[PDB]
């Protein structure tokens, strides 16, 4: 079979909880390689975590990643696992789980990556405004106030593709997502077509079509 | 099919009035690539003039030359306008439009049109024929020639039987006095060739859109 | 402590069918005792997980293709890709495993070059429902536009505004090879409604001045 | 080659025997036997092999 | 302020074969957004390098481009007859987007005599009531040349100059005597005389009135 490595879906935790990822190996003899932990920040650099022994179990860790991590095996099961406890807004981050070679010494065969993200607010549904419109003249629709990710926007139920914009989400101050999405159409245009921005987020299971309009400035 | 550029609008404007340039494109997607409009002085180095982007939403154009010139577009009829007011004699120059592509700056040029900001009138061309002496037919290559005198402005082109006669052929650049243009064409063939054959040189002056076309004959002796 | 991996350069605009090269700098020798040296170079491609490309300086890993080519020793080490493709592009850091503990660098990303490019500005004010809740969001958008350096600047009432505004990029278009730009600014009602007049103001490389889009507020 | 694949796994199984061990005397016993092993099987990649698995075993366990 | 590139040299007078070099140097730093073109005489200029390294379609591949930061070259490797031309170096870093000055590529070759002809007056213009004396002197090189007009032996003259030619490279030359109709039928004998490096001797083209 593809020598691969299975890793569990996505957490989402409040500060001072406990999460457990496994890592499961398939494809090879597992008793004959390391299995190493690599931690990637958003914006930052790839770190190196850890690693653990098949043979004796033995964990090893960085000075930086000592006390709240720990490292577990089933052999049995060909599984590892790696435990956090006291969760901090700090550890929001995604983790591989990657093969380590004893006669090279290189990370061959990498994880999937498993997302782990800490915050104290609550599922809230989205908010949907109007960017209203005032021979090419620009509109959309503005998301603000939803939680967690991801939020999915379509023009007319998918039938307007060419141009439009939709710009990666932001982390506000209070702990919310916001995001535009713009289209341009061309100015005759504006009083004869009608454009609708349909907003869906599962997780709050709401779904909002709004109609954008140009501005009654009359 | 091929890439052409072809400008119109050129010619003699008095100083003080306004100017409308036009170049047509055609070959390729017009409403996808940026437009400029570049002109050159006689005798000197290129100036860039501004250029415009698919939709004429932004245009870009030379600090020195923002006041005056006014640039636009019409993707309807592949068409690219250039409109200039209040000229003066240093506009004097010649004019390309030109592509500005995504991944290649420049790639394509149009032929370009002559402006001349002057406040004299159009004359049209005096042609007269040059034939050889008696004592020039004793080579086996014979020159005759046409002698534009007398017109203004530039420019005006000349060739010799409608352009089948291109080898052996000099044009000389036109030297200006008392704001009339005098210059002279040669062409060199072998002497078997004439007087059996006719030679004629056609002149044409679009200014004041006049055409001659004049027989070259053996002098009357 | 931990050996500081440093890449040159950060962006590297490169074009299909043309030569690239990227440049890993360590912060000690890596030369291991027993006499070879542990460089290796990875690629990652957005949304996937990083694959080996070269180790041990300049060997090749089984699969790649034999355009890459890998050089250096001592502390200065070079990556170079002959002829690059569409499949290249991505994100490429060097990491050593001479001492204890490994570690990776910055990373550089491969991006398409092409021509500059002037952003088209437009500005969107708050609507009548997000008055009603108590704040109010002006977008300022710049569409369009080549290289990714451009500066946004609010203005109200001409005075420069600073730490409530936050931007958003978009990738690189994959038909023609530019980008898109949001700046939004947050207000409470009061001091929205202190003000009337409210400035976007842009300055890009390609523009041989700033743009300005402005409105005031309860006009038209 | 077979006899090679077998040299191999019983060099294999020596180092995983070296590995969990607490007298580093036996550890090197055993490398050394496997080294011995290596130079029957005249493999240069295996006595590599061996060479590199003398570092590591050296490291962790000393 | 505006970027200010500078070109040199600006002149170029090299011989067949040869090998050269153009530098244009920026005033402040433009990346690699530097384009050379080239323009032959009375045409449109043409695209010969972009991105300061590569090659357009269609250009031979002796004509190569390098440089970074501030400093860019231009080399061809082979100079051919057909590279007779001007050329440009641009940037498009930041607008506005500026030219260098250009320069010059002239060719040298082996010294050649002029060949002289004479034309009087045609019928017409006699009849229009003035008269041009025509010489013209074809095939030559180089550049540098006297020409003199004789009546009657005794010493409204107008020279012009051709453009190099690109297959052979000589330079000819017309020269032009304007009378008015009385004055050219006052007189018999006109010459043209030129003096040039190839000869000590004035070459001498001589036609009387009378005679035709
Ligand atoms: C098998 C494995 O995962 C490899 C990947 C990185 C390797 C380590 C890299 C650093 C190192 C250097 C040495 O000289 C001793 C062995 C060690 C400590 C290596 C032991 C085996 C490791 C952990």
């Amino acid at each position: 079979g593809q020598i691969q490595l299975v890793q569990s879906g996505p957490e989402l935790k409040k500060p001072g909880e406990t999460v457990k990822i496994s890592c499961k190996a398939s494809g090879y003899a597992f008793t004959n390689y390391g299995v190493n932990w690599v931690k990637e920040a958003p914006g930052k650099e790839l770190k190196w975590m850890g690693w653990i022994n098949i043979y004796t179990g033995e964990p090893t860790y960085v000075d930086d990643f000592k006390g709240r991590f720990a490292f577990s095996l089933e052999t049995s099961a060909s599984t590892a696992y790696l435990e956090i406890n006291n969760l901090k807004n700090e550890d929001t981050a995604t983790y591989f789980c990657t093969r380590g070679d004893y006669v090279n010494w290189y990370f061959d065969v990498w994880g999937a990556g498993t997302t782990v993200t800490v915050s104290s607010a609550s599922t809230k549904g989205p908010s949907v405004f109007p960017l209203a419109p005032s021979g090419t003249a620009a509109l959309g629709c503005l998301v603000k106030d939803y939680f967690p990710e991801p939020v999915t926007v379509s023009w007319n139920s998918g039938a307007l593709t060419s141009g439009v914009h939709t710009f990666p989400a932001v982390l506000q101050s209070s702990g919310l997502y916001s995001l535009s999405s713009v289209v341009t159409v061309p100015s005759s245009s504006l009083g004869t077509q009608t454009y609708i921005c349909n907003v869906n987020h599962k997780p709050s299971n709401t779904k909002v079509d709004k109609k954008v309009e140009p501005k009654s400035c009359d | 099919g091929e890439v052409k550029l072809l400008e119109s609008g050129g010619g003699l404007v008095q100083p003080g009035r306004s100017l409308r340039l036009s170049c047509i494109a055609s070959g390729f997607d017009f409403s996808g690539y940026w437009m400029t409009w570049v002109r050159q002085a006689p005798g000197k180095g290129l100036e860039w003039i501004g250029d415009i982007n698919p939709d004429s939403s932004t245009i870009n154009s030379t600090p020195s030359l923002k006041d005056k010139v006014i640039i636009s577009r019409d993707n309807a009829k592949n068409t690219l306008f250039l409109q200039m007011s209040k000229v003066r004699s240093e506009d004097t120059a010649l004019y390309y439009c030109a592509q500005r592509g995504n991944y290649v700056p420049f790639p394509y040029w149009g032929q370009g049109t002559l402006v001349t900001v002057s406040a004299a009138k159009t004359t049209p061309p005096s042609v007269y024929p040059l034939a050889p002496g008696s004592a020039a037919q004793t080579n086996s290559m014979v020159t005759l020639g046409c002698l534009v005198k007398g017109y203004f402005p530039e420019p005006v082109t000349v060739t010799w039987n409608s352009g089948s006669l291109s080898s052996g052929v000099h044009t000389f650049p036109a030297v200006l006095q008392s704001d009339l243009y005098t210059l002279s064409s040669s062409v060199t063939v072998p002497s078997s060739t004439w007087p059996s054959e006719t030679v004629t040189c056609n002149v044409a002056h679009p200014a004041s859109s006049t055409k001659v076309d004049k027989k070259i004959v053996p002098r009357d002796c | 402590g931990d050996v500081v991996m440093t890449q040159i350069p950060l962006s590297l605009p490169v074009s299909l069918g043309e030569q690239a090269s990227i440049s890993c700098r360590s912060s000690q020798s890596l030369i291991h005792s027993n006499g070879n040296t542990y460089l290796h170079w990875y690629l990652q491609k957005p949304g996937q997980s990083p694959k080996l490309l070269m180790y041990k300086v300049s060997n090749r890993f089984y699969g790649v293709p034999d355009r890459f080519s890998g050089s250096g020793s001592g502390t200065d080490f070079t990556l170079k890709i002959s002829r690059v493709e569409a499949e290249d592009l991505g994100i490429y850091f060097c990491s050593q495993s001479s001492h204890v503990p490994p570690t990776f660098g910055g990373g550089t990303k491969l991006e398409i070059k092409r021509t500059v490019a002037a952003p088209s500005v437009f500005i969107f004010p708050p609507s009548d429902e997000q008055l009603k809740s108590g704040t109010a969001s002006v977008v300022c958008l710049l569409n369009n536009f080549y290289p990714r350096e451009a500066k946004v600047q609010w203005k109200v009432d001409n005075a420069l505004q600073s730490g409530n505004s936050q931007e958003s990029v978009t990738e690189q278009d994959s038909k023609d090879s530019t980008y898109s730009l949001s700046s939004t600014l947050t207000l409470s009602k009061a001091d929205y409604e202190k003000h009337k007049v409210y400035a976007c103001e842009v300055t890009h490389q390609g523009l041989s001045s700033p743009v300005t889009k402005s409105f005031n507020r309860g006009e038209c | 080659d077979e006899k090679a694949k077998t040299a191999e796994t019983l060099i294999w199984q020596l180092f995983g025997k070296a590995m969990q061990q607490s007298d580093p005397n036996e550890a090197e016993k055993l490398l050394k036997k496997a080294e011995e092993l290596a130079k029957k099987a005249n493999d240069p990649r295996l006595e590599q092999v061996v060479r590199q698995h003398q570092v590591v075993v050296r490291f962790l366990v000393g | 302020g505006s970027i200010v590139m500078t070109q040199t040299p600006k002149f170029l007078f090299v011989s067949a074969g040869d090998r050269v070099t153009i530098t244009c140097k920026a005033s402040q730093s433009v990346s690699n957004d530097v384009e050379w073109y080239q323009q032959k005489p009375g045409q449109s200029p043409k695209l010969m390098i972009y991105f300061a390294s590569k090659r357009y379609n269609g250009v031979p591949d002796r004509f190569t481009g390098s440089g970074f930061g501030t400093e860019f070259t231009f080399t061809i490797s082979t100079v051919q007859a057909e590279d007779l031309a001007v050329y440009f170096c641009q940037q498009d870093y930041s607008s506005p987007w500026t030219f260098g000055g250009g320069t010059k590529l002239e060719i040298k070759r082996a010294d050649a005599a002029p060949t002289v002809s004479i034309f009087p007056p045609s019928s017409e213009q006699l009849t229009s009531g003035g008269a041009s004396v025509v010489c013209f002197l074809n095939n030559f090189y180089p550049k540098d040349i006297n020409v003199k007009w004789k009546i009657d032996g005794s010493e409204g003259v107008l020279n012009s100059w051709t453009d190099q030619d690109s297959k052979d490279s000589t330079y000819s030359m017309s020269s032009t005597l304007t009378l008015t109709k009385d004055e050219y039928e006052r007189h018999n004998s006109y010459t043209c005389e030129a003096t040039h490096k190839t000869s000590t001797s004035p070459i001498v083209k001589s036609f009387n009135r009378g005679e035709c």
